[PDB]
């Protein structure tokens, strides 16, 4: 799909849910 | 607990 | 899932839910990867051992839930499905190798704020995230424990482990089709998937396009957040192939 993995209410207003800081700093 | 009802539309 | 916590709304867009239509009860996760076509484990529907046999006609695919047993007027979409494919090769005969199922709804859902697809991963992207040490997140409506159900929508972020750690957890054969995820007993952190969340995705959120990425599908464990033991996974990319051809074809 075009728009996949981007989920409306997250990514597409540029608003980040409560954990996924915990992902994104354990990619070293 | 149990489920809710579901419309009957989507059981036939 | 067992010591996660209540997810977001419209956290997970593309959660599924696998519900049986008589007598009604939720029966396992599954992901939305496009507006007709729901992805999730085969031992959902085929487990021998167990006398499972699900077929079309046995199921309904409730998507945009959050409540686990609330029928979500205006929100959740319930659909038919009209064809169930599982992998030619998917030994439940031993060790749930190639547990992957795809599934056909009868007419596409529409999108919405609480209705999307993940995305599946390409040979880069799997190359650059499936790591040791890198961690992904789960989600489901499954049990809270070993030995009850969640309200709503359960979340937990773990780390993928070394496969020589997942091999020497178990008796069983690991395949290069599964990599395991948790926390060793060492790390002061818990948490795992539990009996209803197979079929649910892990996802994995990539740092270079921001978007998220199913890396694998809850199989199968050992109980459920014992120490020492670890939580398998299938590895969607490594049978993207099949998936491709599957849709492709029909
Ligand atoms: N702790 C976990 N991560 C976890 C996650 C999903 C699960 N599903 C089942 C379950 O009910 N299964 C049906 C019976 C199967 C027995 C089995 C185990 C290993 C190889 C082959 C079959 C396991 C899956 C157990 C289980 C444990
Ligand atoms: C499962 O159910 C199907 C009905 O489609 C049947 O054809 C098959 O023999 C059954 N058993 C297995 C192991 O597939
Ligand atoms: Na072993
Ligand atoms: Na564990």
């Amino acid at each position: 799909e075009a728009d996949c993995g981007l989920r409306p209410l997250f990514e597409k207003k540029s608003l980040e849910d409560k954990t996924e800081r915990e992902l994104l700093e354990s990619y070293i | 607990g149990d489920f809710e009802e579901i419309p009957e539309e989507y059981l036939q | 899932i067992v010591e996660g916590s209540d997810a977001e709304i419209g956290m997970s867009p593309w959660q599924v839910m696998l519900f049986r239509k008589s007598p009604q009860e939720l029966l396992c996760g599954a992901s939305l990867i496009s507006d007709r076509w729901v992805l999730t484990a085969a031992h959902c529907l085929l487990y021998p051992p167990w006398d499972k046999n699900f077929t079309e006609n046995d199921l309904l695919v409730r998507i945009g839930k959050h409540s686990r047993t609330r029928y979500e007027r205006n929100i959740e979409k319930i659909s038919m499905l009209e064809k169930i494919y599982i992998h030619p090769r998917y030994n439940w005969r031993e060790n749930l190798d190639r547990d992957i199922a795809l599934m056909k709804l009868k007419k596409p859902v529409a999108f919405s704020d609480y209705i999307h697809p993940v995305c599946l991963p390409d040979r880069e992207t799997a190359a650059s995230l499936l790591q040791a040490g890198y961690k992904g997140r789960v989600t489901g409506w499954g049990n809270l424990k070993e030995t009850g159900q969640p309200s709503v929508l359960q979340v937990v972020n773990l780390p993928i482990v070394e496969r020589p750690v997942c091999k020497d957890s178990t008796r069983i054969r690991i395949t290069d089709n599964m990599f395991c995820a948790g926390y060793k007993p060492d790390e002061g952190k818990r948490g795992d998937a539990c009996e209803g969340d197979s079929g649910g995705p892990f996802v994995m959120k990539s740092p270079f396009n921001n978007r998220w990425y199913q890396m694998g599908i809850v199989s199968w464990g050992e109980g459920c957040d014992r120490d020492g033991k670890y939580g398998f996974y299938t590895h969607v990319f490594r049978l993207k192939k099949w998936i491709q051809k599957v849709i492709d074809q029909f």
